[PDB]
């Protein structure tokens, strides 16, 4: 049983602190490693330590910032990582590390559940809404919500009236902390010039809303 | 770099493979572990030691490696097996547990489906304002795995770039969208750019001129 503990947000260039406990006993006889995966990516070894050592292993892409450390009376397993940013944003895990330097076996056999810690420079803000226009039978034309913190945001097309061939797709984070989306509706070609086409954009922790005709 | 294919897929009851390739550093003078992350849980250890099974395993889990190269094997494949897989190695140049790119193995499904992308130019009204945002919008893809590359005037693009994770649709087909966020200045100056999506070893472009 390995259970992590975060603070759950930090401010950039702060401090993160996170702990590692061991119910159980065994700290001080095993290797163990933290391990983290921002959303939508790969897995990133940070380093590990001796329960005894207290010898430490870290990244060298992180070794400046990197302190791990081991408390063997509270079986605590502890990282500390300074002047965090928006890259710092992952799901943090602790692992028991199996480490054989004489065979180079070096794995990860008990994992903890994993604590999110959310870094973030963003303050509420809201969104920019601009048009997305433009043989085929159907045209794709749409709105842009650009910048806006926190999610979420909604459109509808023509008031709510139109539904059908409607994709709003999901909002990308950007390094800045501030989200975008877009929305699109497949029309028919020969309806292009013969109808109208008005996104609804509602973002309510900062009270905007836009129509914006799409032509 | 530990480097696997981003995306390996079968229907259920066939057998995949899936690679991992090193350098002599790693996986040449490593032993090589493999990792099961089903969404959206943790990863669990699934074979270490380069081809041993931790208890609990299922014995259509097997591990290999031939130089440089390591490899996982999947037989009877179940829909359960659905999921991110990570080879791992210590690499004893660096000092460091090296973990590869990472492969979604998705268990089909229904048919394979290219991505329908669609690329706008920035809006007059962004323009005016001194900025130009190009977004490229991709959907109706299965398996739900692409990768996005721009150009400017047919050089790659490496900054301003954010691209989102696959998202399941309704109809099980995914959706994603790529934004390059520019100056008005840099969009001006250029003749073209484009969005080059990747998807199942054949690729999909679009292209927009000022
Ligand atoms: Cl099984
Ligand atoms: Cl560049
Ligand atoms: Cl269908």
């Amino acid at each position: 049983q390995l259970v992590e503990s975060g603070p759950g947000l930090v401010k950039p260039l702060e401090t993160l602190s996170l702990t590692c406990a061991v119910p159980g006993g065994s700290i001080r006889r095993n290797y163990w490693s933290w391990i983290r995966q921002p959303p939508g990516k790969g897995l990133e070894w940070i380093g590990h330590s001796y329960g005894s050592g207290g010898s430490t292993n870290y990244n060298p892409s992180l070794e400046s910032r990197v302190t791990l450390s081991v408390d063997t009376s509270k079986n605590l397993f502890s990282l500390k990582l300074t002047s965090v940013t928006a890259a710092d944003t992952a799901v943090y895990y602790c692992a028991r590390t199996v480490w054989y330097y004489t065979s180079g076996t070096h794995y990860f056999d008990h994992w903890g559940q994993g604590v999110l810690v959310t870094v973030s420079s963003a303050s509420t803000k809201g969104p920019s809404v601009f048009p997305l226009a433009p043989s085929e039978s159907t045209a794709a034309l749409g709105c842009l919500v650009k910048d806006y913190f926190p999610e979420p945001v909604t459109v509808s097309w023509n008031s709510g009236s139109l539904t059908s061939g409607v994709h709003t797709f999901p909002a990308v984070l950007q390094s800045s902390g501030l989200y975008s989306l877009s929305s699109v509706v497949t029309v028919p070609s020969s309806s292009l010039g013969t109808q109208t086409y008005v996104c609804n954009v509602n973002h309510k922790p900062s009270n905007t809303k836009v129509d914006k005709r799409v032509e | 770099v530990l480097t696997q294919p981003p995306s390996v897929s079968a229907a259920p009851g066939q057998k995949v493979t899936i690679s991992c390739s090193g350098s002599s550093s790693n996986i040449g003078r490593s032993y090589v572990s493999w990792y099961q992350q089903v969404p959206g849980a943790a990863p669990k250890l699934l074979i270490y030691d380069t081809n041993k099974r931790p208890s609990g395993v299922s014995d259509r889990f097997s591990g290999s490696k031939s130089g440089s190269s390591a490899s996982l094997a999947i037989t009877g494949l179940q829909t359960g097996d659905e999921a991110d897989y990570y080879c791992g190695a210590w690499d004893g140049s660096l000092n460091v547990h090296i973990f590869g790119s990472g492969t979604k193995l998705t268990v089909l499904g229904q048919p394979k489906a290219s991505p329908l992308v669609t690329l706008f130019p920035p809006s007059s009204e962004e323009l005016q304002a001194n900025k130009a945002t190009l977004v490229c919008l991709i959907s109706d893809f299965y398996p739900g795995v692409v990768k996005v590359a721009w150009k400017a005037d047919g050089n790659s693009v490496n900054t301003g770039v954010e691209t989102t994770t696959p998202s399941k649709q309704s109809n099980n087909k995914y959706a994603a969208s790529s934004y390059l966020s520019l100056t008005s200045d840099q969009w001006k100056s250029h003749k073209s750019y484009s969005c080059q999506v990747t998807h199942e070893g054949s690729t999909v472009e679009k292209t927009v001129a000022p």
